[PDB]
């Protein structure tokens, strides 16, 4: 490994991402394969590209070391295996959505989705999301109420 | 596909697919059928183009037939047809021989562009650059 | 209100103008 000059911009990068972000997810890849990877990266690509992230930390010792900053809902994840997915653009989307339709696919556990921050909260898979430019459902919400 | 079974990829030939001594029987004996893949492949050949490397995989359990699957081209090779020199070296890698093409190298990798990893398609070029520094060719940029 | 007078802006908008108002518009209504 390396000394604490890299130590540390594992955190100012990866804490600028929270300080700067948008959602958070949830995630232990105990058999995590590579196909696993090469997938959620794709996911990534459709979700930007290298706008998202993964970078395994749970070393509470380092994706906490981001956490007394913003996040502190996340001294509870970081026990045991833990993949934190944080999100820059985009809406407070569909990175939810995929998470349990993949780990659904088998694809490893989900930390039974133990949960995150937009709120400050837990768990619960919601589409309440990428709806998000379904403000055409409050578009289809104006002619049918002018009308009907 | 997530859950790999069986699979040998021995690059054919699509002008006519029924070969004999470089593969031919040895492509399909297990379980697979000679007879289907003159059926189905040219069904997926001729869309595209015939003569050149074909590797491939097929579905075949013990079910009798099967369904054929594509794939795509060695990348060091386009670098033949799609360069100059068809060997590589002529005076052993010992000294530095071959000559590059910089225009060419992204789109003609490009054409690679669904198998690899790089989100960045520059990035699919970088991956190029070793793959024809395969010798110590040097691309006149 | 008048139904014209609020669908000739009402079609032609702009974006984050919405982004930070139709997280809301479910609340007085629905």
């Amino acid at each position: 490994m390396a000394l604490n000059l890299q130590d540390k911009q594992a955190i100012v990068a990866e804490v600028s991402e929270v300080a700067k972000g948008a959602l958070s997810a949830v995630v232990a890849d105990s058999r995590g394969v590579t196909v696993d990877k090469m997938t959620e990266l794709r996911k990534a690509g459709r979700e930007a590209g290298v706008y998202m992230r993964v970078v395994r930390n749970t070393l509470l010792r380092r994706a906490v070391e981001g956490t007394p900053f913003e996040c502190l809902k996340d001294a509870f994840v970081g026990p045991t295996l833990i993949a934190y997915s944080m999100e820059h653009p985009g809406a407070a989307a569909r990175l939810f959505k995929e998470f349990a339709k993949a780990n659904a696919k088998f694809e490893v556990k989900a930390a039974a989705f133990e949960g995150e921050l937009i709120p400050a909260s837990q768990i619960d898979r919601l589409a309440t999301l990428p709806t998000y430019e379904e403000a055409i459902a409050r578009l289809m919400a104006t002619m049918k109420e002018a009308s009907a | 596909a997530k859950k790999v079974q069986a699979y040998v990829k021995l690059q054919v030939a699509a002008g006519m697919a029924n070969p004999s001594p470089p593969v031919g029987p040895a492509l399909g004996q297990q379980g697979v059928n000679i007879m289907e893949f003159c059926k189905a492949f040219n069904a997926k050949t001729d869309s595209i183009e015939k003569g050149l490397p074909i590797p491939v995989v097929i579905t075949v359990y013990a079910d009798r037939s099967f369904t054929f699957v594509t794939k795509t081209p060695p990348a060091a090779v386009l670098l033949k047809k799609a360069a100059g020199i068809k060997s590589g070296s002529g005076k052993p890698n010992k000294d530095k021989v071959g000559k590059i093409s910089r225009a060419q190298l992204q789109e003609i990798a490009q054409t690679k562009a669904a198998d690899m990893t790089g989100a960045d398609i520059e990035a699919m070029t970088r991956s190029i650059e070793g793959t024809a520094r395969s010798m110590g060719l040097v691309v006149e940029d | 209100s008048i139904t014209k007078d609020q669908i000739i802006e009402a079609v032609a908008a702009m974006s984050v103008m919405d982004v930070v108002e139709l997280i809301s518009a479910m609340e007085e209504k629905f």
